[PDB]
């Protein structure tokens, strides 16, 4: 996946070396390839936070149990 | 010692389907609402 992303952006980076600026098709697809590889990373890091130091389980669960866990759950 | 059944059950709301006793208390229909009230409550606890 990452092999087929990078060469669109490579075409952008070699353009200053050749003293020109890359066209609209190259720069847009280069950003699309940057986004694609990050889609899996973004979804993995899209997960809800662990609960703070104040958090009861109430009495609606079986037994009153322990209450006010830290960042354990 | 009894010549009649010494066990006389008291019923609440009572009747028959057909040839079958059917009875319910006051807590039957509340099982629907109460579990539902808790679902909405417990979800919004996570947001807080």
């Amino acid at each position: 996946s990452a092999v087929s992303a990078v060469f669109h952006n490579l075409a952008c980076r070699i353009a200053p070396d050749y003293a020109l600026e890359a066209t609209a098709k190259i720069i847009a697809t280069a950003k699309y390839g940057k986004e694609l590889l990050y889609k899996q990373t973004a979804i993995s890091r899209a997960k809800r936070a662990p609960y703070p130091s104040r958090m009861p389980t109430g009495s609606g669960n079986s037994f009153p149990n322990l209450n006010e866990w830290h960042y354990f759950p | 010692a009894g010549e009649h059944i010494p066990i006389v059950p008291v019923f609440g709301e009572w009747g028959f389907v057909e040839d079958k006793e059917v009875y319910e208390g006051v807590v039957r229909l509340t099982k629907d609402g109460q579990r539902l009230r808790n679902m909405i409550m417990s979800f919004n606890a996570d947001i807080v």
